[PDB]
RNA sequence: CCCAAUGUGAUUUUAAUAGCUUCUUAGGAGA
RNA sequence: UCUCCUAAGAAGCUAUUAAAAUCACAU
């Protein structure tokens, strides 16, 4: 009955057609996303609103719209502070309308504020549902998608809708919100404004803006001197940065007086510098951010200084056309003619960079000059022809022959006498739990060129960066273990010479030629000019010929050897320590022999309580990875060169690294292509750069899963005041809590142990702790690759473990059985069946068919087989038996051939030892 | 001089061994003997040693000449590639882009479609072909292109009438187009 | 174990029309190569036994590239 | 054994064992232990020599082995492969593996792919009526174990024949061999 | 023609050092 | 005279390590 008479109340004087949105007096009930820090809590959560009555309006002919009225009952105090301060705040076309009122219910005056027409969802649930996507939980984000028109509420029908890799349409769903968001950013900056010059001071935070960019709810603000408004902005920014590039916020940047209708902009050609548009750019959207930019990080401090300026780079560098970055050339003369080289570069990242030792004029120049000038693409990308490939949506610059080189795969070579032998031995038959699935798989002559267009997904992506400026500091814990820094050609070790030198020089040799050709004083010298001056190289794609239980072909990196010889002389020294290290949670250098696999094992496990087992791996890892992530893991390896290198010096080799791994012109049949990002496989520090990524991962989602819990619910004091000091040092400090940094660290390697080798790792956690969400699941990790990653993880590429006396899944594609082994069980690895069969029955080479010249490629394989022996499936352990019955064979048809060739026999009696089980059982027992 | 003294030393005491004259003074001719010995041990001990020294200096100066020629080959030949790519070079349209510069620098990517005489287009599918290249002239990077042959995967000849829906199943696609600018 | 004997044939019979250059025809390797990389992923013998009667009739087609008359005495 | 210096260690070594059995004085003793330690020490350098001498031989006849045998390996691939392929399509034993290589050996090859799915075209050379009377009858024609249509027949001057002009007394007349296109029957 | 970075294991060959054994030479000690 | 120890040269064996070539596996 007494409902109406505040219903019409609640209209005020304007024009307004409401519907109550629950009872008619009593507050509704809402689960919302809020950014919050209080003396009791401190998080990014979700959390259930009580203090609010909701109406909707209907339109002009009965139908509901998008358009809210959000009453509230407040005390007399606030009610009156919130009026104060948006009266003064109350011009400001970014401000919501504020309705201070009184009214009676349960017989008493009681004052309320009521909001008039909000969005049903703020910026903090857009935000949230975003970062925190879950497939089986998306109602959220759903409703934001169709209430905007993003799409049709038909097309989550599709299969795998979400999926960046399987449904690349979903890029273009999202990029609708992008205009959306833009406006929200504009109105903040007026609302800034509009604080500052009021004189008012507070916090503003994502929950308290709507999704048509409106502010609100003024009661925490506190007034000052009228011209000392101060706003503060630091967790606002940092939790919406991922999604300003994900929505492509900034697209209407391209157009002509920035609107979507009006035609894009026609930049002047030859323009290759930026700075006043980069700072026209920062003034018009992050206004209030209160830290220095520096448009070209030539100038920057520190590292941290460089990931801070880095990551606005990112966003501005896609207003810009893409002919205007890469190398910068000039023309210089040697002996009177003419050259043309390269004499700078412009980074998407790192802005313009000048080279400090150019020279005009030249009388003649040494093997160290010829060589950056032959490296130098300048003089193969000018005089090539113009080239436009529509095989691929990668940038191609120039063709350096008249004709496209197309490169096939051919199949295996049948190995049919062992094939026959295992047939008689009873093995494939039908309905086996053995059979085969690894084969050399054929390729026509687009092979190439269609493996380097998966490039594609690799998509510019803003860090948040107050979370990526502490992540940085727990990641570097990792590496305190080994020392690092530059050495003298002298002590520079390399594998094998005898492998390709790169373009353009695998036309005169092999790497060798170079080591030999180049004395120590040339190889130094050429060194300390990079540490100086940026050399640009181009990359060959190569084919990979080997066996696969997938049908799609592999390519990998030809570095060039300007960049291999001299990061190998930088890094080397870190990359040797990090191999002879054992104990630690990076396992690159660690045999699985001699009990290698147990000790392995024996150590994630560690001193976990109610621990449990999991693991993953990342598709596509050196697609995807982003170029912010592919940086910072070189800055924290360069971390060791405090004693040795200038900041100057520190940062033309970080170029360096930029111009040569990271953003290349890449050369694939015969013609010239700009690589967009990611890993290149050929890069002296790849395995070591991969695991750095995989750390930093992991730490992320940890820091989201205890800031994402709701602080009310932890029962142990001790997680709270983390979960509390976590968000201070994240969003509230500006420099390093090397105490906290150092607590944090202990908490993780406590309750969550992992062991790493590239993109593949193995964590034992506290389950207890991972339920209560106190640190990740494989549910945090599914987010965390989402919106930092822009790939989709599938439950069928993760696993979780259980019981511990089963060990882990998979790791380096080698399964484990515990065993006993003299007095005591053991921890053994084991090959899948099909990988050990199929490389005797399909080999790479002709020769390799004839077994009595290969004796030892099967003492090799039976190594491998081993372990077999002691599974419980007798289908497995005749596979080693197999082997061992196959080498006597071919001792037996060698012996009686080597007799009828020369009539005598063998001397060398010593082969018996190769079909008899202790040769073998001997690589698996300790002590050597 | 060595074995000339254990050589001699040998028929001395090889004498008294016939006619064992005295046990004694075979022992004197005996000890002249076997000292004798002793230093020729030395001296053929050093010149074995010498002797695979001489193998070890030879080998490390072959190694050294054989750096060098290597070193000058693949100098003429590294300079043979530069002077050669620096005469093909659009002097006359390279130097109106440096010239218009604001101080004499440019990114490389414009060159190639600033200077560049010739066009390769690579095309996967007729779609394509009608969309980007259908006629004898079409225009790409602001400028305008005549058509001078076209060719297969294969890298036989296609003449301009053979390129349509009806017969597009019987070409070896990708097609490259080769076009001058004009 | 036809299953895998017909995997096995399928290897032997691309390196056999690899050996006769049909490499040099771009238009006819690739057909070739998609029955081949069939033959290795099906699970169906029906499905594999149709495609090696395709793959093998190539083979057949290219009349005195082998001496089939020879071959099969 | 049987090396030269043998003799001496050997009647060194059985006259020392033979004198310390029998209780002889311990100076011809030591004569005799001096006397086998030079005869041993010729006889394990003359052993050292052949073990050294055997090892050079033992190499030698090995990687000449591989050297000649790689050679062979190498040189006959392209009639190893064709041998290998047609052993294993024996004993497949397939219906229609038999029935192409069978009709191929006759000459009745086909100029196309032969196509999976119905209703596609497939042609078909036939070298002698002789050949016809086997895979033909009326409108069909039967070829890879399946059932075709017969769409149209040319001869070797590109010329048009209907099917009721092939009969044995007729077939002098045309311009053997034949082509029959088909179409694969549901 | 093209054929990357990095780790681990097996096999062969060569080089350096340690121990053992025999002879020769030299010096001292005991008898 | 005889024995032992010490010092040197030669012969031989064993052990360890290093280096070179080769094969196999892992990302
Ligand atoms: O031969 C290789 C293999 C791998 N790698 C390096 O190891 C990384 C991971 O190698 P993976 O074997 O995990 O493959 P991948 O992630 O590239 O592909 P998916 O099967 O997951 O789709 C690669 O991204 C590359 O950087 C090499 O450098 N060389
Ligand atoms: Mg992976
Ligand atoms: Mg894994
Ligand atoms: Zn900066
Ligand atoms: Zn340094």
């Amino acid at each position: 009955a007494d409902a109406q008479s505040f219903l019409n109340r609640v209209c005020g004087v304007s024009a307004a057609r409401l519907t109550p949105c629950g009872t008619g007096t009593s507050t509704d009930v809402v689960y919302r996303a809020f950014d919050i820090y209080n003396d009791k809590v401190a998080g990014f959560a979700k959390f259930l609103k009580t203090n609010c009555c909701r109406f909707q309006e209907k339109d002009e002919d009965d139908n509901l719209i998008d358009s809210y009225f959000v009453v509230k009952r407040h005390t007399f105090s606030n009610y009156q502070h919130e009026e104060t301060i948006y009266n003064l705040l109350k011009d400001c076309p970014a401000v919501a309308k504020h309705d201070f009122f009184k009214f009676r219910i349960d017989g008493d005056m009681v004052p309320h504020i009521s909001r008039q027409r909000l969005t049903k969802y703020t910026m903090a649930d857009l935000v949230y549902a975003l970062r925190h996507f879950d497939e089986g939980n998306c109602d959220t984000l759903k409703e934001i998608l169709v209430t905007y028109n993003c799409c049709d509420d038909d097309y989550f029908n599709k299969k795998d809708w979400y999926d960046f890799v399987e449904n690349p349409d979903i890029l273009r769903v999202y990029a609708n919100l992008g205009e959306r968001v833009r406006q929200a950013l504009l109105k903040t900056v007026q609302f800034c404004d509009a604080m500052r010059n009021a004189g008012i001071v507070g916090v503003l935070t994502l929950d308290n803006q709507d999704l048509n960019g409106n502010w609100y709810d003024f009661g925490d603000f506190i007034q000052t001197t009228p011209g000392s408004g101060v706003p503060v902005v630091d967790s606002y920014y940092s939790l919406l940065m991922p999604i300003l590039t994900l929505t492509r916020a900034l697209t209407a940047e391209s157009h002509v007086d920035t609107d979507l209708t009006k035609p894009y902009i026609k930049w002047d050609l030859l323009k290759y510098d930026f700075t006043e548009e980069r700072l026209k750019l920062f003034d018009r959207y992050f206004k209030y951010w209160d830290q220095t930019y520096h448009p070209n990080c030539v100038n920057c401090l520190d590292d941290r200084c460089i990931l801070h300026c880095a990551n606005f780079n990112v966003l501005f560098s896609t207003v810009f056309p893409p002919t205007s970055f890469g190398p910068l050339v000039r023309k210089i003369f040697v002996d009177g003619v003419p050259f043309v080289v390269s004499t700078g570069y412009h980074f998407r990242e790192l802005g313009v960079v000048h080279n400090q030792d150019v020279n005009l004029h030249s009388s003649r120049l040494s093997f160290k000059e010829l060589l950056v000038y032959a490296a130098d693409p300048a003089m193969h990308a000018a005089s090539g022809n113009l080239l436009l490939d529509k095989r691929t949506t990668c940038f191609s610059v120039a063709a350096l022959t008249n004709n496209v080189a197309f490169q096939t795969v051919k199949p295996g070579n049948f190995n049919k006498d062992f094939y026959d032998f295992a047939v008689s031995k009873g093995f494939f038959k039908e309905g086996s739990s053995v059979e085969l699935k690894h084969f050399f798989f054929a390729q026509d002559g687009n092979a190439a060129i269609s493996d380097y267009d998966y490039y594609r997904y690799n998509l510019p992506t803003m860090c948040d960066i107050r979370q990526l400026l502490f992540v940085v500091e727990v990641v570097d814990k990792y590496f305190d273990c080994y020392d690092g820094g530059c050495i003298n050609a002298n002590q520079v070790i390399v594998n094998n010479l005898d492998k390709s030198a790169g373009f353009p020089f695998n036309k005169w040799g092999k790497a060798r030629l170079y080591y030999d050709s180049m004395s120590y004083e040339d190889q130094d010298a050429l060194f300390a000019y990079t540490k100086r001056n940026v050399i640009p190289t181009i990359t060959q794609m190569n084919l990979k010929y080997a066996i696969s239980a997938k049908n799609r072909a592999r390519t990998v990196a030809g570095v060039s050897i300007c960049s291999t010889m001299t990061n190998r002389q930088f890094h080397q020294k870190l990359l040797k320590s990090i191999a002879a290290t054992r104990g630690a949670t990076v396992v690159i250098g660690t045999s699985k022999f001699y009990g290698g696999w147990h000790n392995m094992l024996k150590t994630v496990y560690s001193d976990v309580e109610n621990p449990h087992l999991m693991g993953w791996d990342y598709p596509k890892c050196d697609r995807a990875m982003p170029n912010m992530l592919r940086i910072m893991a070189s800055l924290v390896l360069a971390r060791k060169h405090t004693t040795c290198c200038s900041l100057s010096h520190r940062f033309y080799r970080l170029a360096n690294e930029c111009a040569q791994v990271l953003s290349e012109m890449v050369m694939c049949g015969g013609s010239l292509y700009v690589k967009p990002g990611g890993t290149s496989s050929g890069d002296a520090t790849t395995a070591y750069a991969n695991s750095v990524f995989n750390i930093c991962q992991a730490v992320t989602a940890n820091v989201n899963a205890l800031l994402s819990t709701d602080g009310n619910k932890i029962a142990d004091k001790y997680v709270r005041n983390l979960q509390h000091r976590l968000y201070e040092c994240l969003y509230r400090n500006r420099d390093v809590d090397t105490d906290f940094v150092n607590e944090f660290y202990a908490y993780l390697r406590k309750h969550f142990s992992m062991m790493i080798l590239s993109d593949d790792a193995v964590v034992c956690f506290n389950s207890t702790y991972a339920s209560q969400g106190l640190v990740a699941s494989i549910k945090n990790f599914k987010s965390v690759l989402y919106y930092q990653n822009n790939v989709f993880m599938s439950e069928a590429k993760c696993w979780t473990e259980t019981d511990l006396t089963k060990g882990p899944h998979e790791f380096c594609s080698q399964h484990t059985m515990l065993v006993k082994q003299g007095d005591d069980y053991v921890y053994l690895p084991y090959p899948d069946p099909s990988r050990i069969l199929g490389a005797g029955c399909f080999v790479d080479d002709i020769v390799k068919t004839d077994g009595t010249l290969m004796i030892e490629r099967f003492v090799s394989l039976a190594i491998d087989a081993y372990p077999l022996t002691k599974h419980p499936n007798q289908e497995y352990a005749d596979v080693f038996h197999l082997y061992l019955q196959y080498i006597r064979k071919l001792h037996d048809e060698l012996t009686g051939h080597m007799l009828d060739m020369y009539s005598v026999m063998l001397t060398n009696d010593n082969t018996s030892r190769y079909w008899e089980p202790e040769f073998y059982e001997a690589m698996y027992t300790p002590h050597t | 001089p060595s074995y000339a003294a254990f050589a001699t030393a040998q028929e001395a005491y090889e004498q008294a061994v016939a006619n064992g004259d005295s046990e004694v003074v075979l022992k004197k001719l005996k000890k002249s003997l076997n000292v004798a010995k002793s230093e020729f041990d030395r001296d053929a001990a050093m010149q074995r040693k010498l002797e695979k020294m001489a193998d070890q200096a030879m080998t490390q100066m072959y190694k050294q000449a054989r750096s060098e020629d290597k070193r000058a080959k693949v100098t003429s030949a590294m300079q043979t590639m530069l002077f050669t790519m620096l005469r093909k070079l659009d002097n006359d349209a390279l130097n109106n882009i440096i010239n218009n510069a604001r101080d004499g620098c440019v990114p490389l990517n414009i060159i190639p479609l600033t200077t560049a005489a010739k066009l390769m287009v690579v095309i996967p599918d007729y779609n394509t072909y009608k969309n980007t290249c259908d006629g004898t002239t079409f225009t790409y990077a602001s400028a305008l292109w005549e058509i001078q042959q076209v060719v297969d995967a294969d890298s036989k000849i296609v003449q301009l009438s053979e390129i349509s829906m009806d017969n597009s199943p019987n070409l070896a696609w990708p097609l490259i187009v080769t076009a001058l600018r004009a | 174990s036809k299953m895998s004997d017909v995997k096995c044939t399928s290897v032997v019979l691309l390196s056999v029309l690899q050996q006769l250059r049909v490499e040099s025809s771009s238009k006819l390797w690739a057909q070739c190569v998609q029955l081949h990389n069939d033959i290795l992923l099906a699970k169906d013998t029906t499905e594999a036994f149709e495609k090696m009667v395709s793959l093998l009739s190539v083979l057949l087609s290219m009349q005195g590239a082998v001496d089939i008359n020879k071959l099969c005495e």
